[PDB]
């Protein structure tokens, strides 16, 4: 009976998405910027739509190594561009460094950091719906909700020859939940829009007659 | 001068740990009440959402959520039925409480079924409506029913009646039998619709959080 | 800086022959080195950049390989439209770095 | 009998000016026909008052605005015949499109004509119909009420928002059950809408 | 498909300055950091500056360094290079070439315009 | 409202100078002295203008690496030269030990030293603004703001061939504010003095007409 | 990607004799390489994968051994039946990537 | 023994789209994972595409990504190929091939099927 709490529902920290470097073939720019999307997947996006408005604290974590799931000793920064704030050029930019942006120095060989996202909005909780333009591309955007990107790079001076992956974890803390929404039965389309195939799936599964049962 | 035991290094996934505020000094946009705030999955299973007892081959849609009743003109014959498993795949898919419980791996309570009937004013009949318990195979005629758990249901009178299944844990039928034939006045539509609504009585619980297949 | 130096101003061949140029580097520049084509009286133009890999365009027969601070650039088949002058790279760290230059030489 | 939706009564929330008068009086909407074969409607509103009455003179000419709505759904039919209605008002309604790319504007905001479902099954927002309950409902059932009644407070994350862009909720008749009626009886039974919007008020002329 | 030209090069006596200015067209230019490249006589190639795409960093070689400046404007699809106090070696052609990071190889070059540091 | 405040509003820490011993190439000297310069950012200098009188604890981090941003152990001694003590010759000088010369020795496999400084001047306070001659070099330049020289080198016994980065960051602690000064709108010329171009730059951005509005 | 090349694009040999092929790695693939067998008008079948070892039921004749990026295919005794040609594979990373293959001659 | 057919490859016009179907029999299905194999006119042999035994991975190459669509089913023994927008480069014939893992080597080897991309 306290499995049933949206507190614990939501609790369980998950994989929000993976993102990577690569500073080492083809690609040289050696950085990397990942805009904040608690939606990436689509199981996650299903549980969150169950409510309309929520407020909740975030905290995070960085599980790091290279392509070999080995993990020297070398430096990264993990940077916080927070929402409103101008983003990295490259490697180089002098924002890499400003006074307002927090960061976190970790080298590899440390276990992972983890941080503490308070809550951003202007608005008194988020919005997964929002209906009306805000001022048809706009129709349905949430011009608010922005979290900020994490960029990441590696201090080493210059050009590694190490690809380095990078998951990130998130977890929702003092969550609160309102207005409450049914689940989605048709499959998703694209990301922002919940535009769904012409041909519609069915509910259930069919059966042979009105009558037999198994 | 402190040891360290076994365990220090590891990132465990469910955590419940605590983390450095990145932002320190900084003001989150205060509360405002907005109503309905809702605490727990546990109310959304009793509440009654539209049942899909239909769900044949060829159905479409918007048509699949009513079973239909007509005159048969043969007095005792099974109109529809359908176990009673929640989780399990089926008409209950369509409910609320049919997919809530798909995110758990082991429920229990009593459950609610509601009938509406959707036929004109003028009509009427009886319905037997039977349920079985758990161990047993469906009946086979109306006699064999008559004898379990059942209710008669009237038309002209009463238009909607509720059955309280006993229980369920972690499967049970209920099956709707014609008592008479189904009787109209003169230029009156000769047959009707039946819609089914499920739900979860209050000493349902839910256990053990897993995530699902339907997606 | 780092030093770039090319082993030979000047190489012979003819058509349908194999040449393969070197280059090496005054310290370890791990795998990053670009090889450069200057027909006479044109912009030098882009071919193979960090060790095996070449840019979007150049033709096959075009290769080159190496690692450390022993690099080489190979030419499978020379045809005529090969004379040029050739150049290695470093941009391992800046300041970036040239070669000295090396100028084919088709005999008939 | 009547459904608070969310177990509430609107409120004021304590110089935004309160109109009162007469913007408390009811509006009659046009009478939407549903035959046998018709599907579905929604509204939409703060939109369906814009233009009307002196509501719309408040809400076109103001910066931000608070509302709250009661709105009364009967309908007319003999008792010859049959058929269901489902009517529920679901807040932050967001429709989508087909795919063989984004709703046409006439779609989102319909205005004091509301508009016909594409796909009345899945509401055309994507969601199963078998769960709209989960929001504020009454059921029509032509063969016992002919009256459905909601009071709707107002419900959004900012105090006040405008009326021309963020249409605060939406409100949905759906024959679930369709109408049938025997030869010679009136082809179509009418549908009729009437809102009375509630403490309401208005600030930034 | 891709126009890099520049302008401004020309015969100029010791002490001067000079405004090489090159445009750009057939590509989007604010994505792209560019740089400046000078081939002496002799034809040895070597760096002269170096800027981001969105103008956050600056690198000039040890050089040239404080002698010259280099400034774009995304606006304008233009790259300015002022130049000042003009010795003798600073004679050479001048590149106007882009790039997609600080490490990658250049792919288009200027045609290229000459310059002369005589009395 | 907790945002405004000068304590929180000169807050949180920042780069103040990168530098660099790089004893292995064309340059073997293998130390460096490094003057500490709050001034050093021309973004740290127009927030500190501000105001023209204040005092102030500072906390400093060494984040340091190789040119790979690589960090294998070897062993580096941080030493703090307090103002009016002298500065080391070369990097077997016998300043390097004496005993009031604070140091730290720190490898670069541990997380990054850290160290709090006291307030160093005679005054009451540091002064940003001093009119009037020490006794036209001499015009406007405070002797009593030196906080001491930070001169670092690497224990290892002789030549090592690493180039060792290395990053100093800043932050004020228990700062109080005294009379406040308008922002520059000009730009810098020089570190130690206010000089102006001689070309004004008006201080807003100019539009149409005296009317026209967007 | 990795691309693996292989030197010789074909050799020749006489029933009896003794051959090795080689094949050459972009970058370190560590040992993860594969060789496959396709004859004239058929299915390439699979004979060595992950240098040495050899895949059930090759016969004996067929051997390989290397490491790192320079690798060999040694056939200790050339039959009729052995004329095909042959690939490298690199199964290290993904995706996958085969060599350009090789062709044996039996000259008689 | 072991028995793998395809189907449905044959000429075809730009833009189309064709369903490669796979079929098997001989041994358990469902553990084994499968891919595609394509071979150009030049027998230069690339992949194709790859799923997993009981269908959690799925991995496209770079170039047919988004373009193409694996599927399979356990309980018809088949493997279904839905791929569209069908280019020049298209062409070649396509193998039915079995692993037990990402890196173990193909086993076997379909017959083949040819595709051909033409007006």
């Amino acid at each position: 009976v306290n499995e049933a709490s949206v507190e614990h529902f939501y609790s369980r920290a998950g994989l929000v998405g993976v993102v990577e470097v690569k500073d080492s073939g083809t690609s040289l720019d050696g950085y990397t910027v990942w805009p904040i999307d608690v939606m990436g997947f689509v199981q996650q996006r299903r549980k969150l739509e169950l409510s309309t408005y929520m407020r909740f604290d975030a905290e995070f974590t960085f599980v790091s190594n290279l392509s070999n799931s080995t993990t020297p000793g070398m430096l990264l920064q993990y940077m916080y561009v927070p929402p409103g704030a101008p983003k990295p050029d490259g490697r180089k930019s002098y924002q890499w460094q400003t006074a307002t942006n927090p960061s976190v120095f970790a080298k590899l060989s440390d276990p992972p950091p983890q941080v503490s996202v308070p809550f951003m909005s202007p608005a008194t909780a988020y919005q997964w719906f929002y209906d009306g333009y805000p001022t048809n591309l706009q129709y349905g955007q949430c011009p608010n909700n922005m979290m900020g990107h994490f960029a990441i790079r590696t201090v080493s001076e210059s050009t590694t020859g190490k690809n380095v992956h990078v998951r990130v974890y998130m977890r929702i803390k003092h969550v609160r939940a309102w207005v409450p929404r049914p689940l989605r039965s048709q499959a998703y389309m694209v990301k922002n829009y919940p535009t769904y195939s012409q041909t519609i799936t069915n509910t259930a599964t069919d059966r042979a007659s009105i009558t037999t049962t198994d | 001068p402190t040891e360290l035991k076994p365990g220090t290094n590891q990132f465990l996934t469910t955590d419940d740990g605590t983390s450095p505020p990145i932002l320190p000094g900084f003001e989150p946009t205060p509360l405002i009440h907005i109503p309905g705030e809702f605490t727990s999955l546990l109310d959304l299973c009793q509440i009654e959402t539209i049942l899909e007892v239909n769900n044949t081959t060829g159905t479409i849609g918007v048509s699949r959520l009513l079973i239909p009743v007509r005159a048969q003109n043969n007095v005792d014959q099974l109109c529809a039925s359908f176990q009673v498993d929640p989780g399990r795949n089926g008409p209950w898919q369509s409910t609320m409480v049919g997919q809530i419980c798909r995110y758990y791996t082991q429920w229990s309570g009593s459950l609610k079924v509601t009938f509406m009937f959707t036929g004109s004013f003028m009509a009427t009949g009886k319905m037997l409506i039977a349920y079985t318990p758990p161990g047993s195979a469906q009946p086979a005629t109306r006699e064999a029913a008559m004898l379990g758990t059942h209710i008669v249901w009237d038309f002209g009178l009463q238009s909607s009646v509720t059955l309280v299944i006993p229980w369920i844990s972690n499967t049970g039928i209920v099956t709707i039998w014609y008592q008479t034939n189904f009787v109209v006045p003169p230029d009156t539509p000769t047959e009707a619709n039946i819609i089914a609504l499920g739900a979860a009585q209050k000493n349902f619980t839910l256990k053990l959080c897993k995530d699902t297949d339907e997606i | 800086d780092i030093v770039m130096t090319q082993s030979h101003k000047f190489m012979s061949t003819s058509v349908g022959d194999r040449v393969s140029i070197t280059c090496k580097a005054s310290q370890d520049v791990n795998t990053a080195v670009a090889w450069y084509q200057q027909r006479p009286g044109q912009s030098p133009k882009l071919l193979i950049y960090s060790a095996s890999y070449r840019y979007t365009g150049v033709p096959d027969r075009f290769t080159g390989s190496g690692s450390g601070t022993d690099f080489t650039f190979t030419i499978s088949s020379v045809q005529a439209e090969d004379l040029a002058v050739y150049y290695c790279q470093q941009h391992y760290t800046t300041p970036h770095t040239f070669g000295g230059g090396t100028k084919l030489e088709i005999k008939r | 009998n009547i459904v608070l939706s969310y177990g509430e009564w609107p409120e004021y929330c304590p110089k935004p000016t309160r109109p009162d008068v007469s913007v408390n009086r009811f509006y009659t909407l046009s009478t939407k026909s549903w035959k046998t074969e018709s599907t579905g409607w929604y509204w939409k509103f703060p939109d369906v008052l814009n233009d009307t009455g002196v509501f719309g003179q408040n809400a076109q000419f103001h910066y931000l605005y608070r509302s709250g709505f009661c709105m009364h759904v009967q309908c007319n039919a003999s008792k010859f015949h049959q058929g269901a209605l489902l009517v529920a008002a679901i807040p932050e309604f967001v429709i989508a499109a087909s795919s063989p790319l984004y709703p046409d504007f006439a779609h989102t905001n319909p205005g004091k004509d509301g508009q016909e479902f594409r796909d009345p099954y899945v509401l055309d927002a994507g969601i199963p119909l078998s769960q709209a309950l989960v929001f504020p409902h009454q059921w029509i059932n032509l063969r016992t009420n002919n009256c459905a009644t909601i009071i709707m407070p107002y419900v959004n994350a900012l105090p006040f928002d405008s009326a021309l862009n963020h249409s605060n909720f939406g409100l949905v008749v759906i024959p679930i059950s369709p109408l049938k009626y025997c030869n010679g009886a009136t082809t179509e039974v009418p549908v009729t809408l009437t809102i009375a919007p509630l403490n309401s008020e208005f600030s930034g002329l | 498909e891709v126009q890099l030209v520049e302008s401004g090069g020309g015969l100029v006596k010791p002490g001067g300055s000079l405004k090489l200015s090159c445009a750009a067209s057939g590509f989007a230019f604010s994505t792209y950091d560019m740089s400046w490249v000078r081939q002496t006589p002799e034809k040895r190639l070597e760096l002269v500056a170096h800027i981001s795409s969105g103008g956050g960093y600056i690198y000039y070689p040890d050089t040239v360094k404080g002698r010259f400046t280099i400034s774009r404007d995304n606006a304008k699809n233009t790259l300015y290079l002022q130049m000042s106090s003009l010795k003798s070696e600073d004679t050479a052609m001048y590149y106007c070439t882009r790039q997609k990071g600080l490490y990658y190889g250049f792919d288009y070059w200027g045609q290229g315009t000459t310059l002369t540091v005589s009395s």
